[PDB]
């Protein structure tokens, strides 16, 4: 079989290859995020950074619970959270290439997974746009624990 | 000697990018991918297409090479001819002292001489990267 | 019907015979496209300067004319835009068809406007340029003069503050007196690749064409520009060059008989440009209520700025900018000397945050090049004069720009404000640091979502909002300590550094993950 067929080669692999990334320490954790977001919502009321940093662990801590359920949520046209599964029922989180024209089925917004108030709607939704931006300039944004 | 050098040139880019774990992908076919065991330890392989994972973080030969159209029609040419000669049924090599076959159906593998696992452990342990290669003067084959 | 006769062609000038009522720039037509200008008249006879040429006409002694009794107008048509066209209305090369009905007709002449129907000069004009928006400012309805040397740049800079013109309301007028056709077509694919096309017209008189052609084309396309801004629209004209146009005025004068002055130009050659250039201003609503902004071009002879003809024109405009020769063989561009330079109407023509951001840096440039060309006994420096080389050469390094770059108006104003606060002097040492430090800012504020929220909340909320100063103190300066630690290891115990670094995190990712992005399309071994 091929390196990607086993558990074990590919976790090897995404290892080496997050803990090169933490050595270099070059990425963006979830701090700098809820700064990001603090800063571009200064304008409209002044929201705690502690608040937002709180906000987006709640709201990454859902997006694990519906994914290691089996069920992709889709957090733009270009992002995609999915899982795949190998044997002996370990499951590995996963972003798909191409999700443009190869869109896996039964995708369900975000919307669906975050509580009504239009608060916190407008928090994620900052949140996404600055985490599309950060991911288009070239940076590492932290989005689960140890990620 | 130009083409060769172009060629060789090639393959050093391949080499150079995937004992960094980057995956490169020469056609819908082949992607030349690393199995690394431990530190120390890696071995260069060629896999198809996974149908339900996609590689983590995947580059096309395009990105390897200068954006020249001559530089992009010798590798373009080369990774066509590659292509036909695998399917046909020859063993061409890529790397120095490897050679690449297609077994039955569509799986590709890559066989290893002793030096180049040695050049191989080098570079991941040293990092004592293989010299540039250099345009050659064409040697007459008899005598 | 044909009423005069052309008796004698001297001095490329044709003498007509016949009876009529003549009038200054009436129009004599020699055929259906051939046209000259009545420069002196008898009650029977006319002297004339031929426009334009055919070569089937075979005009000659003899030859049959038509005084048609009007006044030398040029009319306006819908396809003008996007075109280069002659002195008479004809299309040289167009990107869209003409409906042969004109829109209006424009006199040639045409007197300026009194005093009454102007109006302050209150709104900027952005050329894209750093040093030129912010220490020598231009605004709408100002003329500011573009006077150099030979092969300095000057053509550039016009080029540059017309294409900054892309994402405005302003429509680009170009007109070339004697230049050389494959630069004016040069230039006409440089508009149509930079998507100015479609609110941009050239007048073209070339260097071999009629010596009345090339006298009267600055004056038929201020014509142009007044009838864009009749109907309330901001136009941007420039004269490439004025060297060229009094050339051919001289040569007209000459051959017609004048006698010659000062520099065998005759004695009118400033009337003839300021009666041009008095035709551009900011007008009151009830007058059109538009603009006409004018920069002209001129030439200099070995960086003599004394000459006539400079003169003349400084005299005329609201300030120049000057381009140096020494500066432009040193690689420098654009290659303008600031000290040389002024604007006129100053912080009068500039936004809240850019008259702020600037506030004292082009009195402070003088003074450090003259402290620098100043010779004293005590080698010993005080505490202001270091401050002031040091912002004098912090100041030199944001003039540097490529070629057909637009920059925005409020990057230049942060730029400005961050020289200002003294942040950029502690690269005193190194400059291509700086360089880099600042090619690093103008990329962040120009892609990234948060640069040009930084850029809108400072046109919105101003420099003084609370909003704007976390901005600052969060993405920008926190950039800049941790490029000045790594560059210079020393300043970690620098006591204005300490001083002014205080409360500012060492936050660099920024410029690691623009050189990680820029390094992605790397190899490991070349192919050349
Ligand atoms: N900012 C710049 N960066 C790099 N090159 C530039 C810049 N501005 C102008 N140049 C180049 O410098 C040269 C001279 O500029 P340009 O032709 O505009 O000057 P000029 O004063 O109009 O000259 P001429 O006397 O020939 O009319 C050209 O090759 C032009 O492309
Ligand atoms: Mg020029």
């Amino acid at each position: 079989v091929d390196l990607y067929e086993s558990y074990s080669l590919v976790l090897n692999k995404s290892a080496w290859n997050y803990n090169e990334i933490i050595q270099r320490d070059t990425q963006l954790t979830i701090l700098d995020m809820a700064l990001q977001v603090h800063l571009f919502l200064y304008e409209g009321k002044i929201i705690d950074i502690a608040h937002i940093q709180k906000i987006i662990k709640t709201f990454v801590l859902n997006v694990f619970a519906k994914i290691i359920k089996g069920v992709p949520i889709v957090l733009n046209p270009i992002i995609i959270f999915d899982s795949v599964r190998f044997d002996k029922s370990k499951i590995l989180p996963v972003a798909v290439a191409n999700p443009k024209l190869m869109p896996p089925l039964g995708v369900q917004d975000w919307d669906t997974i975050v509580d009504e108030d239009e608060e916190i709607k407008k928090i994620v939704s900052t949140f996404i746009k600055l985490l599309e931006n950060a991911l288009t300039v070239g940076h590492e944004v932290e989005f689960f624990q140890d990620t | 000697a130009h083409i060769q050098k172009i060629i060789k040139t090639f393959v050093l880019n391949v080499f150079a990018k995937i004992i960094k774990g980057v995956p490169i992908v020469l056609n819908p076919i082949i992607i030349f991918d690393s199995v690394r065991f431990d530190k120390s330890k890696i071995l260069p392989v060629a896999v198809a297409n996974p149908k339900l994972m996609p590689p983590l973080g995947v580059q096309d030969w395009d990105t390897i090479v200068d954006e020249d159209e001559e530089i992009k029609k010798i590798v373009s040419t080369f990774i066509k001819l590659l292509e036909n000669a695998l399917t046909v049924g020859h063993e061409v090599e890529f790397f120095q002292d490897t050679l690449l076959v297609r077994n039955v159906d569509g799986i590709t593998s890559l066989y290893v001489s002793e030096k180049a696992a040695q050049v191989f452990n080098n570079s991941v342990i040293d990092q004592i990267m293989p010299e540039k290669p250099k345009y050659e003067a064409l040697e007459d084959p008899f005598s | 019907m044909k009423n005069l006769k052309i008796t004698a062609i001297k001095d490329n000038l044709i003498f007509v015979e016949g009876e009529h009522q003549f009038s200054f720039l009436e129009i004599i037509k020699f055929s259906d496209k051939v046209e000259g200008v009545v420069l002196k008249a008898n009650d029977r006879s006319a002297i004339v300067a031929i426009l334009n040429e055919d070569k089937d006409l075979n005009l000659t002694v003899g030859s049959l004319a038509e005084a048609t009794g009007e006044l030398y107008k040029i009319p306006i048509y819908d396809n003008y835009l996007g075109s280069i066209i002659n002195v008479l209305g004809e299309s040289l090369v167009k990107q869209y068809e003409r409906t042969n009905v004109a829109l209006d007709k424009k006199y040639v002449f045409t007197e300026a406007q009194p005093i009454f129907t102007r109006s302050a000069v209150n709104e900027p004009l952005v050329t894209g340029i750093t040093v030129v928006d912010g220490v020598l400012p231009v605004g709408r309805g100002q003329k500011e003069l573009i006077i150099g040397d030979r092969g300095t740049g000057k053509t550039a800079i016009a080029l540059n503050a017309m294409l900054a013109q892309e994402n405005t309301d302003v429509i680009n007028i170009f007109i070339a007196i004697g230049k050389k056709r494959d630069e004016i077509v040069e230039i006409y694919g440089t508009f149509k690749k930079h998507n100015i096309l479609h609110k941009s017209i050239i007048v073209s008189a070339a260097s071999d064409d009629a010596v009345a052609a090339r006298y009267l084309a600055p004056y038929a396309g201020m014509a142009i520009a007044e009838f864009f801004q009749q109907i309330g629209k901001d136009v941007l004209v420039v004269m490439d060059d004025l060297t060229n146009h009094a050339d051919a005025y001289r040569e007209l004068s000459l051959l017609a008989g004048i006698a010659p002055a000062r520099e065998a130009y005759p004695g009118d050659i400033f009337y003839v440009h300021s009666s041009l250039l008095e035709r551009g201003g900011k007008y009151g609503p009830e007058f059109g209520g538009g603009s006409i902004t004018i920069l002209p071009i001129a030439q200099t002879l070995a960086g003599d700025i004394s000459g006539y003809i400079p003169t003349n024109l400084i005299s005329i405009t609201d300030g120049q900018i000057y381009t140096s020769a020494k500066l432009f063989n040193e690689g420098t561009r654009p290659a303008i000397d600031v000290n040389l330079s002024v604007s006129r109407l100053g912080s009068a023509a500039q936004s809240k945050f850019m008259a702020f951001a600037s506030s004292g840096l082009k009195k402070i440039y003088t003074e450090y090049k003259y402290l620098k060309r100043l010779s004293s006994f005590s080698s010993k420096i005080s505490n202001r004069d270091l401050e002031t080389l040091q912002k004098g050469k912090a100041f030199e390094s944001l003039i540097d720009q490529a070629e057909y770059e637009v920059i925005d108006y409020e990057t230049s104003a942060i730029l400005f404000l961050l020289l200002k606060k003294g942040f950029l002097n502690f690269y005193t040492e190194k400059t291509e640091a700086l360089k880099v430090i600042i090619g690093v800012i103008k990329v962040f504020l120009a892609k990234d979502v948060l640069g040009r929220k930084m850029r809108a909340i400072l046109v919105e909320h101003g420099i003084d909002s609370i909003v704007w100063n976390l901005y600052l103190n969060h993405m920008i300066l926190p950039l800049l300590k941790y490029h000045l630690l790594s560059e210079l290891q020393y300043l970690a115990t620098n006591r204005e550094f300490i001083k002014k670094f205080k409360d500012i995190r060492n936050d660099g990712r920024i410029l690691l993950a623009y050189e990680r992005k820029g390094y992605e399309r790397g190899i490991a071994y070349d192919y050349k």
